[PDB]
């Protein structure tokens, strides 16, 4: 019993500053530079001199409904029916990773839509079986775990541990049991408000911490059945930080340390993906290099499937790290995973 | 202006530090009083790396002593070089650790580390530029294995971008001294793997073998062992406080020896070492030094190099010598013993040279290696751990102080992961 | 009027500069104190020429140099040594911490805290000169500072100056000998960043000089002082055309229009023929033909390469001492007919000749012998394409497993910058195969 890992690609539309120069300067020939990506079809992809294949790609004019319908349905259906499934974003600064995964109140992202559909499915299946949910929300920053729902707890007490079964479990994690969509919107908004970010730069929406939302779904029978239909499941949405080069930031203070830790974590994730993809490096996968890859131990290839959403840009300046993202996506697509049912209480 | 802050935790660390400062004062020409009676100018040009200047041409070591029982501090104070240390950093408690890691890390250590951190801050803020820290401790006892790790974690939290070093006396394979060595060793390694940057593993049995065979000493006391450790402790910074043809600092050796962040456990060594009645039958040259260094009999850790492969090796030479000789000899060593070296690193050797040798020798050489064979040491503990953990032999003394079984399982898992990590690169290509 | 600024970076640069300025002081009669008693012999002399030294009204001669290094261990030895009164006290030190063999620290993290002083001193020295003819930057691939800081300084100088010449002197890594595990990474990043800022980057290999010292000079235990002295002799031979007079003087700006056919291929080799000790100075003639033949032998190359596995693209021979043009023409005619020394089919001329009347100097306590005449050959050839390839083979082995990469990314770099630095180098290799195939019609 095995499943398949999934990879998808998204690209943003030109910003105002670059689009203005594009209409002024470069439009005459056809800094507002030329279109490198030039998406050729829905599934394949072309770049300046090469060609690759990913799954269900999206153009700059794509809509939230299309991406939600093209990435989340297998994960949603599996998670509701036990199993396990996750989604995580990847890319570089300014590629729009926090817009697709979270979104705004007027441009909602994958979290809002997928959790609202979970609530609707719970309402629909209420006549059949009862479903309850629990939630947790954390960030990884400077090699430290922080809770975005209980900020009073210090980073000293937050630590990952595992038993002989090798199951990851965070200590003193604030597990919140909601009752309505308004409550969970309040929790999500407060968590995003308390997220660590760099408002010093003009792009104040720039994230400088890896955000992880985890939602656990449990089921229970209605009328008279005796210790049946528990069937717990877990889903996680992960928003990573960017890999901005130091060349792009002449001024360097604490932002230097933040970027160094972010880049180290991203390198650890890349090494883990490469190790999993390779056949003969399976003797050991270095999960311990960072807290991020340690927390995604089961998500990557343990007992679960995941969707890797890589975000790129059409600006010509963004070439090398986009190619790095493409290569790492290609190897992320080649890793396998297993899937098993849940425990039954008696 | 690079400088180092020294800390000493526990009996073993305190004794090794006492002998280390005794050696360094003679190297730089300082008395027990703290005045200067050197002869050369080079001894004062970089005295600020370790020492701190005082009023009347006096020099006080930048060392911080910590241990929960006052006996070792009284012994050091009564010693010959007890007056150079500032009295204000003789931080101690009254209730001992009792060879219990929990008492050193959870119960009693927490009631004394704030003063240690205050002293560390006071010493560090006086620096023009701080290179890093270095600590001496033993992984078998309670004071060392607990307070050293707690202090390392807190210093790393406060000073993230500075080098942290440890000269750890790892537990012996055969001849132990405490019944609870495996628990302390595992719980201390669980923190050292995460926090430090250069962990210099040392074993008592290797020191005894070196003393018995090479030095031909009949009754090797602990002073001789501390001397052997202090020789290497005063060699990893010789290029940082003396001139040389090819210099090297702690960060340069860290970069050229740590291919992946968790592989920072190193086996040291020192040459020349000969008997007193056999120094007139040897020619002191670079080939003799490199032969003595690379031999397994001269290693300071029990693990045999020949049971694995060298990932990265470093050699700090001291004296006047030709760089052609050094380069040729290291190339020849790599070529002849290619089975004992890793393929995906083309050149494994990092050489540094300093022009000022020790006081009474014309040439010296400090060896450091990063070998997969170190895994064997951890593997031994991973047995001696589980045999006691599968039956909870001595576990109530630890749970009564605050700890739980989750810490023990996590430490065991981390140790096994480290062993598997080394074994991956042992047989890769 | 013919002045040119010298800059030294890193331990290798500083230790080569020590020998260079010792040689210059010996040649021009300047003592280590900066004085010049040679005016006693001839009134109003100009031995301390304005090319490499600036004269004050008090009679001193301060050198035109900017010694820069991150760690305070080598510059301090100069400030304490015997040349402390020669240099301007503005020898620049960061004085905090070395680059630790990290390109990122020398480029992004620590290099940005000291570059402004370097630019200010270079601006002052440039304003002092009437017209400067170029820059001479001494460094070494493999070191953190020698890669990163050299790249940063060259980028800023190209932004500021531009059309001015910028020549390099770099110690390239040896194929087998080495003293750093992360040296291929630094070398690859350096050649990527400093391929479109330099104009002619001379290369030198330590292993080749060790072999030369073993075979010719008969020194079985050499140190870096002898290597630095040989490099000093190379640089003095190059710059002799500016300070003194000769039949054919090769200016610095004329090096480029005779050695670099295309802009990207600017990595020539340098060799010095009459390396002979005083014992074998006798029993030898040391004629022009002998030294010219010795320059083209594989054994006397200062870079570990085999010219027989490639075609010479250009050659520039700078002579010193008693040399007549007829003997040089005879030597060139003898060399051209040899079938082993091949040339590209698109360069029938091939050679450039320069002659200078001042013989080479000798440093007391050295090993080179007193020779009436000498020659230095600067040859642009395609054998260098091998030396790159070996280094590339050392890159792909390590980058495949991402070894020693966490330091670079932790000091402000992205992994992708490595891959680019490979690809560009690969393109350069292709160019050296694209400019070797014989033309057809
Ligand atoms: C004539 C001669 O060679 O004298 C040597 C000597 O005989 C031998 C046997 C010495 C001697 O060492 C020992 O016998 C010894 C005993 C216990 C543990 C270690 C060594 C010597 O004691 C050791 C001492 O070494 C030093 O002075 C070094 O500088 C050393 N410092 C100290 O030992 C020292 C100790 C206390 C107070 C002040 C200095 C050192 C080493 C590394 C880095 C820095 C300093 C010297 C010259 C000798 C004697 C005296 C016999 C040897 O020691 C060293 C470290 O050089 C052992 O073999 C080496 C080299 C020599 O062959
Ligand atoms: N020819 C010559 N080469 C040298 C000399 N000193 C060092 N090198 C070369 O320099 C290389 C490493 O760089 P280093 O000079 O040691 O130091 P660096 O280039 O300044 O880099 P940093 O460590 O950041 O200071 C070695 O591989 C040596 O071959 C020298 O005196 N003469
Ligand atoms: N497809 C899109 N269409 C329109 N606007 C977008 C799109 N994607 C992103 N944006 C906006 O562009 C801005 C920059 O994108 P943003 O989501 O901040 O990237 P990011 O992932 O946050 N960068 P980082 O902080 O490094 O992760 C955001 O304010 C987005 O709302
Ligand atoms: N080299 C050396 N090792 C020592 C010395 N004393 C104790 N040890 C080692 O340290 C371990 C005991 O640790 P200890 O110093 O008692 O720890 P503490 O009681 O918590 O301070 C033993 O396993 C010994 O091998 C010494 O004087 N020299
Ligand atoms: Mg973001
Ligand atoms: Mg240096």
């Amino acid at each position: 019993k095995q499943s398949s890992i999934s990879v998808a690609v998204r690209v943003r539309p030109f910003t105002e500053a670059e689009s203005n120069r594009l209409v002024k300067i470069d439009n005459d020939d056809v800094g507002g530079l030329r279109k490198i990506i030039n998406v050729v079809d829905d599934r394949m992809l072309i770049i300046a001199s090469k060609r690759f294949v990913f799954d269900r790609l999206f153009d700059e004019d794509c809509t939230q409904d299309q991406v939600y319908r093209n990435t989340t349905q297998p994960l949603l259906d599996s998670v509701l029916d036990g199993y396990n499934a996750t989604v995580f974003a990847y890319g570089a600064t300014g590629c729009g990773k926090t817009h697709t995964i979270s979104g705004t109140p007027e441009d909602p992202g994958v979290i809002f839509l997928t959790m609202k559909e979970l609530y609707n499915r719970i309402e629909e299946l209420k006549d059949t079986k009862i479903i309850d949910i629990s939630l947790s929300y954390l960030e990884i920053y400077n090699e430290t775990i922080r809770d975005l729902l209980n900020p009073m707890t210090q980073c000293k007490n937050l630590v990952i541990r595992e038993d002989a079964n090798n199951k990851i479990s965070v200590s003193n994690l604030s597990r919140h049991r909601p009752n309505s969509v308004e409550e969970v919107m309040q929790l999500i908004l407060e968590g995003n408000k308390n997220r660590t970010c760099s408002p010093t730069e003009a792009n104040a929406t720039s994230s400088r911490s890896h955000a992880v939302l985890q939602i656990n779904v449990i089921q229970k029978d209605r009328t008279g059945d005796i210790t049946e239909e528990h069937t717990f499941a877990t889903l996680s949405i992960i928003d990573l930080a960017g890999s901005e080069r130091a060349a792009a930031t002449k001024n360097r203070g604490a932002r230097l340390n933040e970027g160094a830790n972010i880049n180290k974590s991203l390198l650890a994730l890349g090494n883990c993906i490469n190790a999993l993809c390779d056949p003969r490096r399976r003797n050991h996968v270095p999960y311990r290099d960072s807290k991020l890859t340690r927390l995604l131990k089961f998500s990557l290839g343990g007992n679960c499937k995941t969707v890797m959403i890589v975000c790129v840009s059409p600006s010509s300046q963004h070439y090398d790290e986009t190619l790095n993202t493409l290569k790492y996506a290609d190897r992320a697509k080649e890793i396998k995973t297993k899937l098993i049912r849940n425990l039954e209480h008696h | 202006m690079r400088e180092i802050v020294h800390i000493q935790a526990g009996q073993c660390g305190n004794q090794i530090g006492a002998k280390f400062w005794e050696v360094i004062s003679d190297e730089h020409g300082i008395d027990p009083t703290g005045s200067y009676h050197g002869d050369s100018d080079l001894q004062l040009e970089r005295i600020n790396v370790y020492y701190n200047e005082a009023t009347g041409n006096k020099y006080v070591p930048r060392a911080i002593l910590v241990d929960l029982e006052p006996g070792t501090m009284d012994s050091v104070r009564s010693g010959p070089f007890g007056q150079i240390f500032r009295p204000d950093n003789f931080v101690f408690g009254q209730s001992g650790a009792g060879n219990n890691w929990a008492k050193g890390h959870y119960t009693e250590g927490a009631e004394l580390v704030d003063s240690v951190l205050d002293v560390v801050r006071k010493e560090s803020e006086s620096c023009d530029c701080l290179q890093g820290f270095q600590l001496t401790h033993s992984l078998g006892g309670g004071t060392g294995s607990g307070m050293g790790t707690l202090l390392i974690s807190k210093i790393r939290e406060e000073y993230p971008d500075r080098i942290m070093n440890t000269f750890s006396v790892m537990p012996s394979p055969k001849v132990s001294d405490t019944v609870v060595e495996p628990y302390n060793a595992t719980l201390s390694v669980h923190q050292l793997v995460e926090n430090t940057d250069e962990t210099y593993c040392i074993d008592n049995e290797a020191l005894y073998d070196i003393c018995f065979r090479t030095l031909k000493l009949t009754t090797p006391t602990y002073g001789d062992l501390n001397h052997l450790v202090s020789a290497t402790m005063s060699g990893v910074t010789t290029c940082l406080r003396f001139p040389g043809q090819l210099n090297a600092d702690l960060r340069k050796l860290a970069v050229n020896m740590v291919p992946f962040p968790r592989l920072h456990f190193f086996m040291p060594g020192f040459a020349p070492l000969t008997s007193r009645g056999s120094q007139q039958y040897r020619a002191l040259t670079v080939p003799e030094l490199t032969q003595q260094m690379f031999d397994s009999k001269n290693m300071m850790a029990a693990c045999d190099p020949r049971h694995g492969r060298y990932l990265t090796v470093a050699a700090i030479f001291r004296g006047r010598m030709s760089m052609k000789e050094v380069d040729e000899q290291m190339l020849n060593v790599q070529n002849k013993n290619s089975s004992y070296f890793v393929e995906w690193i083309p050149n494994n050797v990092k050489t540094a040279v300093c022009d000022i040798p020790p006081r009474g020798l014309k040439m010296s050489a400090t060896f450091i290696g990063n070998s997969t064979a170190i895994q064997e040491l951890f593997k031994r503990i991973s047995e001696q751990f589980t045999a006691m953990f599968r039956r909870k032999a001595f576990l109530h003394w630890y749970t009564g102080e605050g700890m739980d079984e989750m810490e023990f399982t996590e430490a065991e898992s981390n140790m096994n992961d480290l062993v598997s990590e080394y074994q991956q690169y042992q047989d890769a290509t | 009027m013919r002045e040119c600024i010298s800059i030294h970076v890193g331990q290798a640069g500083v230790q080569i500069g020590n020998a260079c300025w010792e040689l210059y002081c010996l040649e021009h009669g300047i003592q280590p104190d900066g004085q010049m008693p040679s005016d006693k012999t001839i009134g109003g002399g100009d031995d301390s020429f304005n090319t490499f030294f600036s004269e004050t009204g008090a009679g001193k001669h301060v050198p035109r140099a900017v010694f820069v290094d991150l760690e305070p261990t080598v510059i301090d030895e100069v400030r304490t040594g015997t040349y402390r009164q020669l240099f301007h006290p503005e020898q620049l030190i960061t004085g905090k911490e070395d680059a630790a063999n990290n390109y990122a620290r020398g480029h992004y993290t620590i290099g940005k805290e000291i570059i402004d002083l370097v630019l200010d001193r270079i601006r002052k020295l440039a304003d002092q000169c009437t017209g400067l003819q170029g820059f001479l930057v001494f460094h070494s691939f493999g070191g953190g500072t020698g890669s990163g800081f050299t790249s940063l300084l060259m980028e800023r100088l190209s932004v500021d100056y531009g059309k001015k010449s910028k020549l390099e002197f770099s110690i390239y890594p040896a194929p087998q000998v080495s003293t750093a595990v992360v040296e291929p990474y630094n070398s690859i990043l350096t050649t990527h960043t400093t391929l479109e800022h330099s104009d002619c980057a001379f290369m030198v290999d330590n292993e080749a000089i060790y072999d030369i010292c073993r075979r010719n000079l008969d020194i079985e235990r050499p140190t870096y002082t002898n290597l630095n002295r040989l490099i000093s002799q190379i640089v003095s031979s190059i710059t002799a055309s500016l300070r003194f007079d000769g039949a054919l003087n090769v200016d610095l700006t004329e090096f480029q229009t005779n050695l670099v056919p295309y802009p990207r291929i600017h990595f020539p080799l340098a060799t010095y023929a009459p390396v002979i000790s005083a014992e074998k100075a006798y029993h030898e003639q040391l004629s022009v033909a002998e030294i010219t033949n010795a320059c083209f032998e594989p054994a006397n190359q200062m870079v570990k390469c085999d010219p027989r596995h490639g075609k010479y693209m250009a050659c520039c021979l700078l002579y010193r001492g008693d040399v007549v043009p007829k003997d040089v023409n005879a030597a060139i005619a003898t060399i051209k007919t040899k079938r082993s020394i091949q040339f590209v089919d698109w360069c029938p001329t091939g050679f450039k000749v320069g002659i200078n009347y001042q013989p080479p100097t000798v440093v007391p306590g050295g090993d080179l012998a007193k020779v009436q005449r000498a020659v230095c050959m600067l040859s642009n050839t395609t054998a260098i394409a091998e030396a790159w390839a070996r280094l590339d083979h050392k890159f792909d082995l390590m980058y495949a497993k991402r070894a020693f990469v966490h330091w670079y990314v932790g000091e402000g770099m992205e992994e992708g910058e490595f891959s680019e630095a490979r690809e560009d180098m690969a393109a350069l290799e292709k160019d050296y195969e694209e400019v070797g195939v014989d033309s057809v019609e």
